[PDB]
């Protein structure tokens, strides 16, 4: 009997799916449901095949689903989302899916469309192909979408638009399913426990000690060996930005938020690490593809920074001092970052041959600043703005030791700025930038 | 402030002259609330500083105590009852101080120094003082009001524990605290389950409280349940007041109808959904027999209102949603479930007549909680449901009642399609035991009906023929469920009832088309004349009966070899009524005559599909009785079967079955056959005769 199933698979793998054929499928999952979810390594490839096809086909029909038919669909989905969290969680070498992969069809079961590109979907094909597996027909099916619909009752409640709704009820559900599974909590331990990700958030946080901004990414010979790490920290950051697109950080509570803020100062540094990467190889010095690689990287660290700052500006359980806090350490990552950029010169690099602002400050431009410098260099400008609006009103009619580098640090107006201008003659190091880039243009 | 202590929620226009002060007050007032609703709206306190947060905060609820006691004095003002000037001084006030909590409330959450716990705390104090107005405001009755002919306290009527006072304003208020308590349950259902106890929050913006203890604050100032349902029940009594003055302050229903609708939503979604232990065990004993008796009563409006409306749809699908959640909801005890159903009138255990029609909601909400019972039974292989099973023995009798007496019903005096469905379902359910003990009563009831041959033959059979569409369904389908039987359900009783105008009955082809003709022109509103077997296709006579169907009518608990007869003496009922009818220069109505055609249709599909006893075959060897009207039918039909050896041999296999001896079978079927002229002379003399 599993072969009917790989049946209506394949028969809609050609042209599109049968939505005669889904209330097959779905009955098929909700049963082997407990399989899915415990089976051997034996078969684990022809499983993870499944499931993801499965996935896949059922977000291709997602808007249009027999309204009937529709609780049925959300049961499988929310199998399929246990099979792929169990998986994230638990990293298999026997699973025939990617994490990146997986975390893309969570994305997909719970937004409005699947993203899995046809060559992967005909390598998912080739790999269930692989055949590794361990009437009445209708009076049963029928059935059992009864003792489904008795049971449970929609709740429907938050004809060209009947699509629309529809997709909304099977996404809606689907996120359901996974707050249900704390998905979100398990995807959050994901996101921490990226391969590169790990040193990344590592170095990050030994910053937050006011050790002075202590970018790596620097002599001559690592910036060759991270141009060389580019490419999989672009996998990393990708993977990281497709999960928490989702409700992964709904609830904004100290506790949780704590991580949350961790992981978007963690893109923050890296991405910062990155253009310094790039600034010592246009200083000191499949490059196109390197290059490109990195203006990604660096793209969706300032993105994830964003992301988790609205979020923290949005949430019910945090915001105000709190997201004044984490636009702060921003501020101060991009600051630290842009004055490491800029005073790089080929002698440095050579006579090296770990930046400290403290290192240079204690010592005491052009170069070293391009393009990814601009991007940060306007980001900051951003952070920078706001905090000193707030300073503004706060000395409202003209109206403490510098703010400690946490989110939840308590510090006044004044003092978040005089972190700021502790750590980066900043006077220097925004007109210094202003002349470069005045430069640069002429 | 003297408020926020202790919850000790007050209001002073308690007294109809108390009232009348606050109304003559009312002018100044409006000045006041319109120039700091005006001062507010100009850019002013950008820095919600704890200070100045909480200075910005005690206007917003500045104004709001005062909205909440004017609508307070107005409903005294009613009990007790430049009119219309006050009014709109009142209603302007009301209006307007909501706004500036609105602003307030917005600068709160959006702005960068205070913008979160501190909404959530704003959001804590409004609700509470929103629910304790409306509760106060709905407390308030013209006999209280005139024993105290000031301070309005909330806790003095509940620890003293009509409801009169509800009004426009009443609702305004009540929509904008069912806004507030959603979204603090909406927190509670983000947090992941039981995160935790505590103490009721405290009533102050900067005083950080979990978002449980937010709603225990609520909870524990005054009854959320309690609060809820009263809105609800009264917001929808008078939307139908509106709608009768209709027929024959606002006078629009829908209004009413807006805010019940949003109630039911959110008791189903923030607090039946709820999958917080707290809440769920708070709503577990929060419900009451009352609070059923008031769903029960408030479903049987709706489903009695006849009108579909627009708002009312509305309502209504949101009324069913709440009846199904509480069906399926594990918070409705056993107790409240029988409550609500022998309030509605449809308890599976109650005495009297089985009501024949249920109302749309009436008979969804029964269904729904039957097959739940009768799944979880399944599900652990417990035995047939004793509710089920005496509905079932109580429709039966309603009915050989109904037969015994042939009146015609009305349509709201007739058992309804979907019904039937929900009862044929629940007959499938049952174990062998439970199916067979249905099989052998309606054999014992029709065999009953027929004992009286001159009331039947002068009866209106509507309810003979569908205790045989009953009973024909049983023979086609007696073990395994039909795919349709289940969507119908499904579609019919278990989904979204919005506001399609169709059940889905597999109707009579024959009977239905001539109905429709001499019927109603526009749609047809009811199916009294519908088929539950499906527009099944014409299988050869033989294997009709369902093979285990066939075993029992030959067990000893059915008589078969005389539920014969009274099945074949049956074709007389309603023979006489046209004679009857005409001898007194009356005409048959279209429902009688389409009923006698329906008759006789379901009477001789059974006389087909059933095998033809023993002692009628040794009949069709003699010939000497009378073979009457009918009889002679039957013979004839039986005689052109035997002709044929399929049928020849369908029935001999049936004699087997039977009893009757093989040998005996051989020669009484070939006796009957009367193989070549034989059968031609035998035909010729019957029709002779």
């Amino acid at each position: 009997g599993w072969e009917v199933a790989v049946r209506p698979l394949l028969s809609a793998s050609y042209s599109a799916f049968e939505m005669k054929e889904l209330p097959q499928l779905v009955a098929s999952v909700i049963e082997s449901e407990s399989e899915i979810l415990h089976h051997e390594k034996q078969y684990e490839p022809f499983y993870s095949s499944f499931v993801a096809l499965s996935t896949h086909y059922i977000t291709t029909v997602c808007s249009l689903i027999p309204r009937n038919q529709l609780q049925s669909v959300a049961a499988a989905c929310k199998v399929l989302i246990e099979f792929s969290l169990l998986r994230l969680e638990n990293p298999d070498e026997a699973c025939a899916v990617s994490q990146k992969h997986l975390i893309l069809l969570i994305k997909g079961l719970c937004t409005g469309c699947s993203r899995l590109d046809r060559t992967e979907i005909i390598t998912f094909t080739a790999m269930m192909k692989s055949a590794k597996l361990p009437p009445e027909l209708r009076q049963k099916e029928v059935q059992m979408n009864f003792l489904n619909q008795l049971t449970s009752v929609f709740n429907p409640r938050t004809d060209q638009a009947s699509a629309i709704k529809t997709k909304n009820v099977f996404i809606a559900q689907n996120v359901a399913s996974l707050q249900e599974l704390g998905g979100s909590e398990k995807l959050l331990r994901v996101c921490l426990n990226l391969p590169y990700f790990l040193r990344y958030i590592n170095r990050f946080q030994d910053a937050v000690l006011a050790n002075s901004f202590f970018i790596m990414p620097a002599t001559v010979a690592d910036a060759t060996a991270v141009r060389n790490g580019f490419h999989s920290l672009v996998i990393d950051v990708t993977m990281a930005l497709d999960t928490l697109s989702l409700p992964v950080l709904e609830p904004l509570n100290p506790s949780r938020l704590q991580d949350v803020t961790v992981l978007s100062l963690s893109c923050l540094y890296a991405g910062v690490s990155v253009a310094t990467c790039m600034a010592i190889l246009h200083v000191g010095s499949k490059e196109d593809d390197y290059e490109s690689d990195a203006a990604t990287i660096v793209q969706k660290c300032l993105e994830i920074y964003d992301m988790i700052g609205q979020a923290i500006s949005s949430s019910r359980r945090a915001g105000g001092e709190h997201y004044q806090n984490f636009q702060l350490l921003g501020a101060w990552c991009l600051l630290n970052s842009l004055f490491l950029i800029l005073n790089l010169s080929p002698t440095a690099l050579a006579d090296k041959g770990a930046l400290r602002v403290r290192d240079i400050l204690s010592r005491t431009g052009h170069q070293g600043f391009g393009v990814l410098s601009v991007i940060l260099a306007n980001h900051a400008i951003k952070l920078l703005t706001s905090l000193f609006q707030d300073l503004q009103v706060e000395a409202l009619h003209k109206g403490g030791p510098p703010a400690a580098l946490s989110i939840m640090a308590q510090s006044t107006s004044i003092q978040r700025i005089q972190r700021l201008i502790d750590s980066v003659p900043l006077m220097n190091l925004l007109l210094t930038l202003l002349s470069t880039s005045y430069r640069k243009a002429c | 402030q003297d408020a926020v202590l202790a919850n000790s929620f007050f209001i002073m226009p308690a007294t109809v002259a108390d009232a009348t002060a606050v109304r003559n007050g009312f002018h100044s007032l409006v000045i006041d609330v319109t120039m700091a609703l005006d001062t507010l709206s100009l850019p002013v306190l950008e820095p919600l500083n704890p200070s100045r947060l909480q200075d910005v905060t005690v206007l917003s609820l500045s104004c709001l105590y005062a909205g909440v006691s004017v609508a307070t004095c107005m409903a005294i003002l009613h009990v007790g009852s430049k009119e219309d000037d006050y009014e709109s001084d009142a209603a302007t006030i009301v209006q307007k101080c909501l706004e500036i909590y609105d602003m307030i409330g917005q600068a709160i959450s959006s702005s960068r120094r205070a913008g979160g716990e501190h909404y959530q705390n704003f959001q804590l104090l409004g609700a509470w003082c929103l629910l304790n107005s409306l509760f106060l405001i709905l407390n308030l009755s013209p006999t209280a009001l005139a024993d105290k002919g000031a301070a309005l306290r909330v806790r003095d009527i509940l620890s003293r524990t009509g409801h009169q006072g509800f009004g426009v304003l009443s609702v305004i208020l009540a929509n904008h605290a069912i806004k507030l308590l959603t979204s603090l349950f909406q927190d509670l259902q983000v947090e992941a389950l039981h995160k935790g106890d505590g103490p009721p929050a405290a009533l102050s913006i900067m005083a950080q409280s979990t978002s449980i203890q937010r709603i225990q604050r609520l909870i524990d100032s005054v009854p959320l349940m309690n609060l809820l349902l009263t809105l609800l029940s009264t917001s929808y009594r008078k939307a139908c007041v509106l709608q009768r003055q209709r027929k024959g302050s606002r006078k629009d229903p829908e209004l009413f109808l807006g805010l019940a609708s949003n109630i039911l939503n959110f008791i189903t979604s923030s607090m039946l959904n709820s999958r917080n232990n707290f809440i769920r065990n708070y709503l577990s004993v929060s419900l009451s027999e009352h609070h059923m008796a008031t769903l029960a009563s408030i479903i049987k409006e709706v489903d009695k209102d006849g009108l579909k409306g627009s708002s009312d749809e509305e309502f209504a699908a949101a009324l069913y949603h709440f009846n199904h959640s509480l069906v399926t909801s594990d918070l409705q005890s056993p107790n409240l479930q029988n409550t609500l159903l022998q309030q509605l009138g449809v308890a599976p255990f109650s005495e009297g007549p089985w009501p024949l029609y249920i109302h749309p909601q009436s008979l969804s909400v029964l269904s729904r909680l039957l097959l739940i019972w009768q799944h979880k039974a399944s599900a652990q292989g417990d035995p047939d449901v004793p509710e089920c099973l005496k509905v079932w023995d109580r429709f039966l009798s309603t009915m050989k009642q109904n037969a015994l007496q042939g009146v015609v019903p009305s349509e709201t005096e007739d058992l309804n399609v979907e019904h039937l469905q929900m009862l044929l379902l629940i007959f499938h359910n049952f174990t062998e035991t439970g199916r067979r003990a249905i099989l052998s009563l309606f054999v014992q009831i029709i065999q009953e009906l027929s004992v009286n041959m001159d009331a039947q033959m002068r009866f209106v059979p509507l309810i003979l023929a569908r205790l045989l569409l009953i009973f024909d369904y049983l023979l086609h389908q007696y073990s395994k469920a039909p795919v349709y039987l289940f969507e119908q359900v499904q579609h019919n009783l278990l989904s979204p009832p919005f506001g399609a105008t169709t059940p889905l009955y597999h109707g009579f082809k024959e009977v239905e088309e001539n109905w429709s003709k001499h019927f109603s022109s526009d749609a047809v509103p009811h199916p009294r004349f519908y088929c539950v077997l499906s527009p099944e296709a014409s299988e050869d006579d033989l294997n009709r009966l369902d093979s285990v169907a066939c075993d029992v009518l030959f067990s000893k608990l059915v008589k078969y070899d005389e539920l014969y007869a009274a099945l074949t003496a049956l074709l007389a009922a309603g023979s006489q009524l046209d004679t009857v009818r005409r001898k007194e220069n009356k005409n048959v109505t279209a429902l009688e005559a389409c009923a006698l055609q329906y008759y006789f249709l379901i009477l001789w599909r059974i006389l087909g599909i059933l095998p033809p006893s023993k002692t009628y075959i040794n009949q069709l060897s003699m010939n000497s009785p009378e073979m009457s009207e009918c009889d002679i039918l039957h013979t004839l039909r039986w005689s052109s079967r035997l002709r044929i050896s399929s049928y020849v041999n369908w029935i001999k296999d049936h004699l087997i079955k039977q009893g009757m001896k093989a040998e005996h079978a051989s020669s009484l079927l070939e006796l009957a056959s009367t193989t070549k002229c034989s059968s031609v002379k035998y035909d010729v003399e019957i029709v002779e005769e």
